[PDB]
């Protein structure tokens, strides 16, 4: 590879950002706590 | 008997040498479009031109 001058093993990695669809939400209502 | 007052030799280990690629597929089709037995593309674009 020196020799015929090419690099080939370069490497990257990267995290795409998902964007939020959906979402679900749970509720509660009480009169007191322990 | 010497003719040089100072010689120097230079000798080169870089010579490159041929390797074979595990990547180039051929396709065996029918036609008479060029003349020659095989001929390598790039792209359809290259393709449809000839």
């Amino acid at each position: 590879d020196l020799a015929a001058r090419i690099l080939r093993d370069v490497k990257v990695e990267l995290v795409y950002n998902n964007s939020l669809h959906y979402v679900k939400i749970r509720a509660s209502v009480v009169l007191d706590r322990p | 008997y010497q003719d040089k007052v100072v010689d120097v030799e230079v000798s080169l280990g870089t010579q490159p040498i041929d390797t074979v690629g595990f990547e180039t597929p051929m396709f065996l089709a029918m036609h008479g479009n060029f003349p020659e037995r095989i001929r390598f593309y790039v792209s359809t674009a290259g393709m449809v031109a000839d």
